[PDB]
């Protein structure tokens, strides 16, 4: 009955300022209130602001009055979130949310406030890089009955997605493509195992990089 | 109520009972409402008020309140329960809304796994960029949890560390990586550098040398 769709993805500028948009279908805003609360990546909720798109006044989180503007419109039926002069520490998933707050009369007249329906999520990132191209190593293996790992090593690529494919996608014996980490340079590097019996073939590690369109075949050889 | 308080994490078996606690200073006047969120998606309302839970949610959660503090209760503990749960609340002196911190339920649904370690010393090739990364590699541990540390000769390093959260989908026992970045030179200075991962009581060490 009730949906809230939110806006993509967007990779903004550390001085720069997002617009985040929260569009409703089917019931109209209403009194239910419209709340933006962002969360931090490993970090829980930090509710941010409310708007009540009846009267149009809105209340902002003590730290971030000046910053965040939430916004409603009823012509077409959205909320908006403004913020400004981004940073690093602002990178993360903002939700819109339809606050319901209510009281049962009965007893001591207890109030309950939930939130019933939200939006998928918008992820802001906030970074100083640009698109890079990823620089390949090889890790290489060295002296349980065989086994022997060898890897390649993706290293200073920004843009978020990368692919890695062992003998162009032939080999698949224990492939294991750990997410990627964050380093002190918003570039990320990610790395990409395998597995193979001491004994001749051939490990060839094709890394993809579409956004920057990039790829690179690799050969890890041994010492 | 100017915060709200619960524990980080909490762990129970596949078929325990968990009562996962939100104490805070308005929990008297206002019920806690309970959200379930899953890493990679938007919170799901599992419960609010008294007896009010929302359509298609199991009926296995329960709230319950009991002055200052409130209680949910997840009987079933099933492995799709496994996520992080936080409690909502409403400020009276002004309309700020409170968040708990959030509790990380973990059901153990799996024996538990050792950690296998690898570590990599910088290939000659990245050498020749004038860059070295030693990279640890953790695999097959369960439960989900582990902690890096690196030392250099007997001496831990803190700097140039970064460390990957646990995750796995080949199968349910996790894996998880740590780079240390650090030039050629930091690295032929040491005679030793030592990859500590920490899982569980255990700590597997692996160790490589500029050789």
């Amino acid at each position: 009955q009730v949906q809230l769709v939110q806006s993509g993805a967007e990779v903004k500028k550390p001085g720069s300022s997002v617009k985040v948009s929260c569009k409703a279908s089917g019931a109209t805003f209403g009194s239910d209130t419209v709340t933006w609360v962002r969360q931090a990546p490993g970090q829980g909720l930090e509710w941010m602001g409310g708007i009540i798109p009846f009267f149009g006044e809105a209340n902002y989180a003590q730290r971030f009055q000046g910053r965040v503007t939430i916004t409603a419109d009823k012509s077409t039926n959205t909320a908006y979130m403004e913020l400004s002069s981004l940073r690093s520490e602002d990178t993360a998933v903002y939700f819109c949310a339809r606050q319901i707050n209510e009281m049962a009369t009965f007893g001591e007249i207890h109030y309950y406030t939930y939130m019933d329906v939200w939006g998928q999520g918008t992820l802001v990132t906030v970074s100083s890089a640009s698109t890079k191209g990823p620089s390949v190593f090889p890790l290489a293996p060295s002296s349980s009955g065989g086994t022997a790992a060898l890897g390649c090593l993706v290293k200073d690529y920004f843009p978020e997605p990368v692919t890695v494919s062992w003998n162009s996608g032939a080999l698949t014996s224990g492939v294991h493509t750990f997410p990627a980490v964050l380093q002190s340079s918003g570039l990320y590097s990610l790395s990409s195992v395998v597995t193979v019996p001491s004994s001749t073939q051939t490990y060839i590690c094709n890394v993809n990089h579409k956004p920057s369109n990039t790829k690179v075949d690799k050969r890890v050889e041994p010492k | 109520g100017s915060e709200l308080t619960q524990d980080p994490a909490v762990s129970v078996a596949l078929g325990q009972t968990v009562r996962i606690t939100c104490q805070g200073d308005s929990l008297r006047n206002y019920y806690a409402s309970w959200y379930q969120q899953k890493p990679r998606q938007a919170p799901v309302l599992v419960f609010y008020g008294k007896n009010n839970r929302p359509s298609g949610i199991p009926d296995r959660f329960s709230g319950s309140s009991s002055g200052n503090t409130a209680s949910l209760t997840i009987s079933g503990a099933q492995a799709e329960d496994e996520a992080d749960y936080y409690c909502n609340s409403r400020d009276s002196s002004s309309n700020h809304l409170v968040f708990g911190g959030g509790t990380k339920l973990t059901v153990l649904s799996q024996p538990k796994a050792a950690p296998s370690v690898t570590l990599f010393p910088p290939s000659s090739e990245e050498l020749q960029a004038n860059k070295a990364t030693l990279v640890c590699l953790i695999s097959d541990f369960y439960p989900g949890a582990v902690t890096v540390a690196w030392k250099a000769d007997s001496s831990p390093v803190k700097a140039g560390v970064e460390t990957t959260t646990p995750s796995k989908q080949s199968n349910n026992k996790y894996a998880a990586s740590s780079y240390l970045s650090l030039t050629p030179e930091q690295w032929k200075s040491h005679r030793s550098y030592s990859c500590q991962v920490t899982h569980e009581g255990s700590t597997v060490e692996k160790t490589v040398a500029p050789t």
